[PDB]
């Protein structure tokens, strides 16, 4: 719904840390996994990494 | 750092100019470099490194297809993230 509460500007979101920030260094929860901004991520087979918030994996 | 004149012919890297246009060559170590007025690099390379040099230039073997193996070594379909 259209909710009440605590929000910041929308080029701001939200960290774990009580602050909001930008999309820059907004981190990934890949399998759970907070990974940092950049961070460049690999098994052999596969080949991953964390850009903007969303996790680019690949094959 | 230190910007020296030209043309100049350390450690067997001549760097020339030919044609009004720059050249470095490498003879003993198997390349010849190039750049224009305008600005068009280009890399002349013996076939001693058939299969060998891989990098943003790809492999030099026959094939063109599969001339992009990444740093990891890695047929990528994007000409990109490579
Ligand atoms: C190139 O070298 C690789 C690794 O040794 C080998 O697997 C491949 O068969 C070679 N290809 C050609 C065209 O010689
Ligand atoms: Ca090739």
């Amino acid at each position: 719904a259209c909710l009440e509460g605590c929000f910041c500007p929308p080029g701001l979101y939200m960290d774990e840390r009580g602050d909001c920030v930008p999309k820059a260094q907004c981190p990934c929860y890949y399998d759970g996994e907070i990974f940092q901004p950049e961070d460049i991520f690999s098994d052999h087979h596969t080949m991953c990494y964390c850009e903007d918030g969303f996790m680019h994996c690949t094959m | 750092d230190q910007r020296v004149s030209m043309p100049y012919a350390s450690k067997g890297l001549y760097l020339e100019t030919e044609a009004g246009y720059y050249k470095l060559s490498g003879e003993a170590y198997g390349f010849v470099a190039r750049i224009d007025g305008s600005g068009n690099f280009q890399v002349l390379l013996s076939d001693r490194y058939f299969n060998k040099t891989c990098g943003l230039c790809g492999n030099f073997n026959i094939f063109a297809e599969d001339d992009f193996m990444t740093q990891e070594g890695t047929l990528t379909s994007d000409p990109y993230d490579f």
